[PDB]
């Protein structure tokens, strides 16, 4: 199918005799295709008696006596697709004698036959929707007299209004009729009076496929009237069959089909064609309406097949004659975001006037609804295919003019799938072909059919929306999975709705609520959950509403109709607190616009070529902009220290349940600013809940108090090293003018300071920079040994806890847990809580850590060796800024105490060592830390204890060394002779580590 | 193929060393950690396959325990048709010809062959096992055996002497300062399997330590 | 992960602490055997699956412990039951396994699905497992534990993995495993006395 | 666990079947359906007994149905020779889940595609259990199967109350048909059979339709 | 790989039993069964596709018992297989149980077989579908109807091969307005049936009738000229 229909649509099908005569235009080539075009007749007559034997081999067959198979399967509706793609490019990429010699071909078949609606149903009538679509004339003079001859004699004969099954050939004729009637509207003008009788005889039957048939009829009509859409897709603009021998047709076959001069024919609706587009919806949309209105009034009282009957003509004469709709009015305000600017919607003249003035038939539906769905949710809340029609209505009530906004992707996808399968890649636009740019003219219609951009939100839209939020809350769970889909879809739409509907949805969800179903519960929080790509009602990207939205989560919980109980709620809050951590980002407390904005008084002003808006001014509102925005970021910071507050009013709440408090720390996780600083209970909060008896919040708080120590960073001051002043004298590495870097002797012992410190390691190898910035000197930077009289009095009270020895014998006890035996590595995260530790306090906690540090590292296990491990590489790289007096003093406990943790070395240990004193050597200058470099090169491989030990010693100093790149020389060296006479007498695994040395 | 996915958990299961001598023999494995709250009894990997003849091993702690209860089988059904005692050499021929895929462990099979004679042999993975005076399985196999050849000669005078500045000391080349983490197994010539309890596991690392 | 039953071993009985889950409204409360599945007159035990692969484990179990009573007349020790089930999965549900035999004292047991089985002095199993084995960790003297010292860390624990606002009194399923005059007595406790320890809990952890 | 999630997509497309479990009885109703006049609609049976005190309806397909229907019945008398007493509801949905589970487990051969529900009566108390294409089983105070499930599941859910009687119960269990019936429900339409201490049996369809009368 | 034995689709559909009842197709046969008051008769169409066939040999009616009739729709060496177990399922019953095997218990044992080939993927389901008539000792006569999905249903009238569906809807409308039948006059209820959806009725040798009767219970089947006597009426 693929191979002929892109044969067939660059070859017209047409027989060459009449040019086979006398005629000195034919080449010897060009001669030889003319003959062979006798066989285009019996390649299209063949390949109908190819494919009749592939559909009525087709059929579908009900084997299982109880069920009805009534979904065409995915296999097959690639067929019926690919069917109808191939076969219509053959018959319009064809002749009118080829045509109408082919056109009995299917309807001797068509009509002779009676298939099984279903599988063979839908795909007989699109092979005959396929020879209507070429010639309109010719085939609708012999189906619609047919199927409408035989729709009256076999349906309104005897009494066949109230059935419970159709006969199997009136039922056939339908779907033969109805997937027929979507030619071009105009030339259905002449079967006024036959298409209006049988609507008026099978729409209103009994039968539940009986109606849909005569819907899809009465769907296709109105489709048909009011759309534009082009009429013809050959690959020639004069077409193949009006000009007989006018022309060679054998030229044309590698027609490069021009973009200028296209040809393209269109169909707008008449006048003729829009009068019988409101005349079926006069008779069929009224008189359905009526029974509608008056059974929501309580004044009919229909079945509840009866109502469902009738939906489905209100919603196939909406979502079908919807370009004749104007939307809505109304103009919702009072409670969405003011602006100082202009918030018009964007209008885009696809072309059709819709007057205006006598009916809009789109508000008369929504007002019809509202009773309706006003009645069955309290008369009868059982009814599920009443309220599935209902949401099928509203969601095209409020978003559906001309076009689908699926099916225009599905035919996106389908043009580029077929445009960049054939393109001359060799020279340009100038070869697609005819029949793709007119589709993508047809895209270029149908993009401007869905681009609605703004969209005032209507009160009107106020109260539709509101009636998907009842049904996105209501008793049965398929009613509330559509109901939500079309929610999320209108709450994209409209401009500021997600405002006004977050205080409407978390009525749901509050624990003051007196009588609330559970139904009604969760039925809310997939409200929240968006589980989409289109709008996260819980998540937006406004401190507004994540005031609401956060605390009403972990404010359920505590006290609701919440059953935890249920496994289904348990997956839906893991998937909503899933979701937030996912998607959110974090929100501007400024939005301060520079003073380098001339350029938008030289925009708005003096652009002039298209602009005609002649106001010019801005004497004091920009005063009030000014104003406006001070107030914007004031609520923004105000919005920002009232989430925090009250999110720990609900963390610390009685009675809580504990899923919903590492939700709530959960919450409090992401709120920790960079720009500011966290309020004063939140500081409180995460350094006593490091103790905390549940390990997920707790290592919660190891990462959040990481990321306050480093807001209560002191901002060290910086100055400028010419490196010609220092090594004396003015090219890749290892410089003349670069030997201070390199650590070999002069490293500091008593004179620590005026020693030019280069802290990161690439520095000054390649060149130097315009400004190499290292730090000052000494006690330029702040002071370190400090009490709280000297501190900030609101945000240290983080200084307090780690003082108290009851809290620090309870965090180092916490800490050397065992979270997994197997998964359990150096901690990089617990290293940046001790990094900002010692780092913000200069050891003021070291001596209420002595024994704590003493009794992990003489321990076997593998938890308290990796819980030590972290707060010595902390210790080291927190050691970056202290005096001399505190260097020394640091490393006189601290060099026994990894001489004797080098000694007790481990297998389950060595991986924690490799990247505790190899995490500490990172960005340091290797003077520095030379007590290490004293100490890890002292015996690595004078094994006092085993073999193992003694690579293990050795792999801990390779990191260490390898870190520190090119910034010695030395103790390369000093290894290097180490091993020179020790390499021959090892074992195997000192081998792999000296090799790896 | 098949047999290579088996030698993957030799080189991660722990460490098991045996030599030989003049009178006793002796294995001796690396008692891991459990974990905070197992109880470490059922995590033993020193079992005997009758009163001669006891082996370690290294590998999945599942499919071992389906070799040592078919084994434990061979060498009894041994006695109803012969009467007498398994050789060393037929319960480990049993143990490699039972090792579909083979079972994915190596094992360390001593003992004593009704004549006096000690006996240490390997059963490889691949189905083969041969001879040893002194050997090594498990994690750090490969520098433990280079430790072993290195210290064989004038060892065997005391056999107390001989089995702990060789097995002790050879645990201690890979495994930790020891003394709970070295679970060692001695049999002399036709006594009986003794476990060693870490009461006296400890005396002997404190005569190497000197 | 479906279950979440949990064992504590004390210096005076075992015990099992599994959570009765009922995901529909419309599931029948069922007055049989629920959680703990009694084995033999000294050994339980409790799965982490559905309650229909429960009954192909269990009656599996309960053939061995009934082949082994038939031909030594003694009830089976409780590890030999734990790895004679370990060697036909060897050959896929995990299970916690308490017992009493006069060799190893009170025993507890915790079978993977691979087939290895391991003694516990406390674990768990199933929904939350690690959350929980995290937890007793914290909190379990290990060889200082009395029975309700035991019986008050299993509520506490269940406190903090399950449901809220009351502890599911209704549906948690604590059985524990006592020597009494010689025999050995099997008690899945009844809802008075665990609503009690609830209230036992609630009282004793606010104050 | 392919062919399992697929068999249940033959179970969910088969007919309705409604189980209620009352007070002192249970009710299993379903639907029969014909596709033309010409089938005779008392030809098969839908609800179909196994003891005199236990029977079982399905939803899935027709054939697979008897064999689970053949096999439950020998478990039935395989329990009667050996035990001389009318066996436990609990314990033939025990055997019958089995036997489900067993075609699952060897290759070669598809599960069924057929979820049943099996009434009973034991001890003075009545028992209704569902059992899965996958071997599971459950026991239920109501429930339904077929098409529209999901809907029938949350019907029940707000019409029912434990202190009903089983008189009370065939009309929640037709109430529940009635809601995914597409059509007018004769005598013929649907099976209806009732479990209690007289045991159980299928009504006559001139029994029903006092019950459709409502 | 489930379309090529018999296991699951996606959206829980057997394909191979779907496509064996394409194989009945194949056979471009049709056969009409039809139950009345007082008798039950089977009709088919009789294609001699070769001139040397002897005819007597072409056939798809059956005996299965002395008084159990058959007709086989589909594919013939599948037709002949089946009808070999229900000679055999039917003198198995007499021999264990003593009395004649019901139309019912006939058609559930053939369809319990034809289970069988639907849930082993080792072998196909029989591409051919029994039709069995008779009568019963206290319900009168009964047509029933095995498929190669293994549905064993009870009918008023019923239909088989090429015009399966035409033919029902010949049968549905005269089986709505009157009692469908009456006495063996409902012989010519069936032999128009196939005769409305053929479009040929061209002679009266080219059908084949066989009967059960409530005064006559054996099968049968009629001779050429006794089956022209029904059409030389009709
Ligand atoms: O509107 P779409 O579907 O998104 O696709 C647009 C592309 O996206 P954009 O408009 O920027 O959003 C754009 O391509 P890039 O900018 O990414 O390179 C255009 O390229 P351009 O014309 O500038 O480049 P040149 O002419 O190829 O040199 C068009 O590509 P061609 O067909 O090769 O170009 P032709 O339209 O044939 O002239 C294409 O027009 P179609 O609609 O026909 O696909
Ligand atoms: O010593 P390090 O572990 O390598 O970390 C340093 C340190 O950051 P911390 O405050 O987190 O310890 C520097 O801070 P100061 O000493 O200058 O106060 C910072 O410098 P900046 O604050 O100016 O960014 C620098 O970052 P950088 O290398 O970009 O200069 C960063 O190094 P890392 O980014 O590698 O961690």
């Amino acid at each position: 199918f693929q191979f002929i229909a892109t044969f067939s649509t660059l070859v017209p099908l047409v027989d060459c005799s009449s040019v086979l005569q006398e005629r000195n235009d034919l080449t010897e080539v060009e001669r030889e295709l003319c003959s062979a075009t006798a066989e285009f007749e019996d390649f299209v007559l063949q390949f109908m008696d190819r494919c009749f034997g592939l559909i009525e081999s087709s059929t579908l067959e009900q084997t299982r006596e109880e069920t009805e198979t009534e979904k065409m399967t995915h296999l097959e509706s690639l067929v019926e697709l690919g069917l109808s793609s191939t076969f219509s490019t053959i018959l319009t990429q064809c002749s009118k004698e080829i045509f109408m010699v082919a056109l009995q071909k299917v309807f001797n078949f068509s009509t002779s036959h009676i298939f099984e609606t279903r599988v063979a149903g839908r795909m007989v009538a699109d092979m005959c929707r396929a020879a209507v679509k070429c010639c309109p004339e010719e085939s609708l003079k012999l189906f619609v007299p047919h199927c409408c001859s035989v729709i009256t004699q076999l349906t309104m004969n005897d009494d066949v209004l109230n059935d419970e099954e159709l006969d199997k050939e009136l039922l056939w004729n339908l779907q033969l009729l109805s997937e027929i009637t979507r030619v071009d509207g105009r030339k259905l003008l002449l079967y006024r009076e036959q298409l209006v009788k049988i609507l008026q005889r099978t729409l209103h039957l009994t039968c539940k496929q009986g109606y849909t048939l005569s819907c899809n009829l009465l769907h296709h009509l109105l489709r048909s009237t009011t759309l534009i859409y082009p009429t013809e897709y050959c690959s020639v603009p004069g077409g193949f069959d009006k000009p007989p021998s006018e022309y060679f047709p054998i030229k044309d076959w590698g027609k490069p089909g021009d973009l200028w001069n296209l040809g393209i024919q269109w169909h707008v609706p008449s006048s003729e064609e829009v009068s019988f587009a409101f005349y079926l919806l006069d008779s069929f949309l009224q008189p359905e309406l009526v029974k509608l209105q008056h059974c929501g009034d309580g004044k009919l009282e229909m079945s509840r097949d009866d109502i469902l009957q009738s939906l489905t003509i209100v919603h196939n004469c909406l979502i079908g004659s919807g370009n004749l709709l104007p939307p809505l009015k109304g103009e919702p305000v009072t409670n969405l975001v003011p602006s100082m600017v202009s918030l018009e919607e964007t209008k885009l003249y696809t072309g059709l006037e819709y007057d205006l003035s006598r009916e809009n038939h789109r508000e008369v539906i929504a007002t019809v609804i509202r009773k309706l769905l006003n009645h069955i949710l309290d008369n009868s809340e059982d009814d599920t295919k009443s309220l599935f029609l209902i949401i099928k209505i509203i969601g095209d009530l409020l978003q559906f003019q001309g076009s689908h906004k699926h099916e225009f992707d599905s035919r996106w996808k389908s043009f580029n799938l077929v445009k960049k399968s054939m393109e001359n890649r060799l020279h340009g636009k100038k070869q697609h072909i005819r029949a793709l740019l007119i589709d993508r003219v047809m895209l270029q219609h149908e993009l401007r059919t869905l681009t609605v951009e703004g969209c005032e939100y209507k009160k009107i839209h106020q109260d539709m929306i509101r009636d998907l939020l009842r049904l996105s809350t209501s008793s049965y769970s398929q009613v509330r999975n559509k109901a939500q889909q079309t929610f999320f879809a209108a709450l994209g739409a409209y401009n500021f709705c997600c405002r006004d509907i977050i205080p409407l949805v978390l009525e749901f969800l509050r624990p003051d609520r007196q009588g609330v179903t559970q139904q009604q519960f969760k039925g809310a929080l997939y409200c929240l959950l968006g589980n989409h790509s289109g709008v996260c009602l819980a998540n937006l990207h406004d401190w507004d509403c994540i005031v609401q939205t956060w605390p009403a989560i972990v404010s359920s919980g505590l006290s609701q109709a919440m059953s935890l109980e249920k496994p289904s709620i348990v997956r839906l809050f893991d998937d909503l607190a899933e979701k937030i951590h996912r998607q959110y980002e974090t929100i501007g407390l400024d939005f301060t616009i520079p003073k380098s904005c001339v350029e938008i008084a030289e925009l708005l002003q003096q652009s002039k070529n298209p602009s005609i808006n002649q106001i010019l001014l801005s004497p004091e509102k920009i005063k009030e902009g000014i104003k406006r925005q001070q107030e914007k970021n004031a609520d923004a910071l105000r919005n920002y220290e009232n989430l925090v507050d009250t999110l720990l009013d609900g963390v610390e709440q009685r009675n809580l349940p504990w899923k919903f408090e590492h939700i709530g720390i959960g919450l409090l996780s992401l709120l920790l600013r960079d720009d500011r600083v966290l309020p004063l209970r939140a500081i409180r909060f995460f350094v006593e809940n490091l103790n905390h008896d549940a390990i997920v919040v707790r290592k919660m708080a190891i990462s959040a108090v990481a990321g306050i120590l480093k807001q209560l960073k002191r901002t060290h001051k910086k100055l400028t090293i010419n490196p010609c002043e220092i090594s004396g004298c003015p090219d890749r590495p290892d410089n003349h003018w670069l030997h201070y870097d390199s650590k070999t002797i002069p490293r500091t012992k008593k004179e620590w300071e005026s020693s030019c410190f280069v802290e990161k390691t690439h520095w000054g190898y390649y060149t130097w920079p315009k400004n190499m910035v290292v730090y000052a000197g000494v006690e330029e930077q702040p002071k370190l040994g400090r009490s709280r009289e000297d501190m900030t009095e609101a945000e240290q009270i983080i200084f307090d806890h780690f003082s108290d020895p009851k809290f620090v014998e309870q965090l180092i006890t916490f800490l050397s847990l065992e979270d997994r035996k197997g998964k359990d590595k150096f901690n990089p995260r617990r290293f940046c809580l001790f990094k900002g530790i010692f780092r913000n306090f200069d050891d003021a906690f070291l001596p209420v850590l002595k024994p704590h540090l003493e009794h992990l590292v003489a321990d076997s296990h593998e938890s308290t060796q990796r819980c030590v491990a972290e707060i010595i590489a902390g210790l080291i790289r927190g050691s970056k800024h202290w005096t001399f007096e505190k260097v020394e003093k640091l490393w006189e406990l601290l060099c026994p105490l990894l001489r004797t943790a080098l000694s007790n070395i481990t297998v389950e240990t060595y991986n924690d060592w490799g990247a505790c004193i190899a995490t500490s050597c990172e960005s340091r200058d290797p003077r520095k830390l030379h007590w290490l470099f004293e100490l890890l090169l002292e015996s690595p491989l004078s094994g006092e204890g085993g073999s193992f030990v003694d690579a293990c010693r050795l792999y801990v100093l390779q990191g260490g060394l390898a870190q520190q790149e090119w910034r010695v020389p030395e103790l390369l060296h000093r290894l290097l002779k180490y091993l020179e006479p020790k390499l021959t007498q090892v074992y195997k695994n000192v081998r792999e580590r000296i090799g790896s040395v | 193929f098949q047999v290579e996915y088996a030698q993957e958990a030799v080189k991660k299961g722990s460490t098991a060393v045996g030599v030989r001598g003049r009178d006793i023999v002796v294995l001796g494995v690396e008692k891991k950690s459990v974990a905070k709250l197992q109880d470490e009894r059922t995590v033993r990997k020193i079992c005997a396959l009758d009163d001669n003849v006891c082996m370690a091993f290294a590998g999945l702690t599942a499919d071992a325990r389906i070799v040592i209860n078919r084994a434990r089988v061979e060498c009894q059904s041994h006695r109803l048709t012969v009467e007498d005692p398994v050789t060393v050499e037929y319960i480990t021929r049993y143990i490699a010809s039972l090792k579909r895929r083979p079972f994915g462990i190596s094992a360390l099979i001593v003992g004593f062959d009704f004549d006096g004679t000690p006996r240490l042999y390997q059963t490889d993975p691949s189905g083969t096992y041969h001879a040893w005076k002194a050997n090594a399985i498990g994690r750090g196999a490969k520098s433990v055996r280079e430790f072993l050849e290195k210290n064989y000669t004038d060892e065997a005078i005391e056999t107390d002497d001989l089995t702990i500045k060789l097995v002790i000391k050879a645990l201690l080349e890979v495994v930790q300062s020891g003394g709970k983490n070295i679970e060692l197994a001695v049999m002399r010539r036709d006594q009986s399997l003794k476990i060693l309890n870490p009461e006296e596991i400890e005396k002997y690392v404190a005569e190497i330590e000197k | 992960h479906a279950g979440t039953c949990l064992g504590i071993l004390a210096n005076d009985g075992v015990l099992l602490a599994a959570e009765r889950r009922n995901i529909h409204k419309l599931l029948d409360e069922v007055f049989f055997s629920e959680k703990i599945y009694k084995l033999n007159e000294d050994m339980a035990c409790s799965v982490a699956g559905i309650t229909s692969d429960a009954n192909v484990l269990t009656n599996e179990l309960r053939l061995i412990a009934q082949r082994y009573l038939l031909q030594y007349q003694e009830p089976i020790p409780c590890e030999q039951l734990v790895t004679a089930l370990c060697d036909i999965k060897q050959a896929g549900v995990s299970l916690l396994y308490i017992g009493w035999d006069k060799h190893y004292g009170f025993q507890l047991y915790q079978s993977d699905p691979s087939g290895n089985y391991g003694g516990w002095k406390a674990t768990c199993i199933g929904n939350n497992s690690a959350a929980a084995v995290s937890m007793l960790k914290q909190d379990y003297k290990e060889g200082e534990m009395t029975l309700k010292s035991a019986l008050a860390l299993a509520i506490k624990v269940l406190n903090k993995t399950m449901d809220v606002s009351k502890l599911s009194a209704e549906k948690v399923e604590i059985a524990t495993l006592t020597r009494e005059n010689g025999k050995t007595v099997i008690r899945v406790l009844k809802q008075k006395e665990v609503e009690q320890l609830i209230k036992k809990h609630e009282e004793e952890e606010a104050k | 666990l392919v062919q399992i999630e697929y068999a249940l997509a033959a179970v969910a497309g088969g007919a309705p079947s409604v189980g209620i479990k009352a007070a002192n009885g249970v009710v299993l109703a379903t639907e029969k359906k014909q596709k033309s006049i010409l089938y005779d609609e008392r030809s098969v049976h839908k609800v179909e007994p196994i003891t005199k005190h236990i029977g079982l309806v399905y939803s899935g397909m027709g054939p697979d149905y008897r064999v689970l229907v053949h096999r439950a019945r020998k478990l039935a008398q395989q329990y009667y020779l050996v035990y001389q007493e009318p066996i436990p509801t609990a314990q033939l949905v025990q055997r019958v889940a089995s036997v489900m589970q067993e075609y699952t487990q060897s290759g070669g051969v598809r599960p069924f595609g057929v979820s049943l529900l099996i009434c009973g009566w034991n001890e003075g108390r009545p028992y209704l259990f569902q059992s899965d294409p996958s071997g599971a089983y459950f026991a239920w105070k109501a429930t339904a199967m077929g098409k529209n499930y999901v809907n029938g599941k949350t019907f029940l859910e707000k019409r029912y109350n434990e202190d009903l009687e089983l008189e009370d119960a065939i009309h929640t269990a037709i109430l529940t048909l009635k809601e995914s019936f597409e059509g007018q429900m004769t005598e013929d339409n649907i099976e209806v059979g009732i479990c209690n201490e007289a045991g159980f049996r299928r009504l006559t369809p001139t029994e029903v339709k006092d019950y459709l009368a409502a | 790989f489930d379309r090529h034995i018999t296991i699951f689709s996606p959206e829980g559909r057997l394909y191979q039993v779907e496509y064996a009842f394409k194989a009945i197709n194949q056979g471009g046969l049709t056969s009409v069964a039809v139950r009345g008051k007082d008798c039950a008769v089977i009709v088919t169409q009789k294609k001699v596709p070769d001139k040397l066939l002897d005819s007597s040999t072409v056939t798809h009616l059956f005996k299965i018992t002395e008084n159990i009739g058959c007709v086989m729709t589909g594919m013939t060496a599948d037709s002949r297989s089946q009808v070999q177990r229900a000679r055999y399922e039917a003198a198995n019953w007499k021999y264990k149980y003593g009395y004649e095997i019901p139309v019912d218990m006939l058609c559930k044992r053939i369809a319990d077989i034809s289970q069988v080939y639907t849930q082993n993927a080792e072998m196909r389901p029989l591409g051919c579908c029994m039709i069995l008539i008779g009568i019963d000792e206290e319900q009168g006569p009964q047509v029933y109807k095995c498929d190669p999905a293994g549905y064993y249903c009870g009918f008023k009238a019923t239909a088989a091969g090429v015009k399966q569906t035409e033919s029902t809807s010949f049968l549905e409308k005269k089986v709505k307005k009157k009692f469908d039948w009456t006495f063996e006059q409902t012989v010519e209820t069936a032999i128009t049936c196939l005769s409305t959806v053929l479009s040929i009725d061209f002679k009266p040798s080219e059908i084949e009738v066989g009967v059960v009767t409530v005064e006559n219970p054996k099968f049968r089947i009629l001779t050429e000229a006794e089956i022209d006597a029904h059409l030389v009426a009709l």
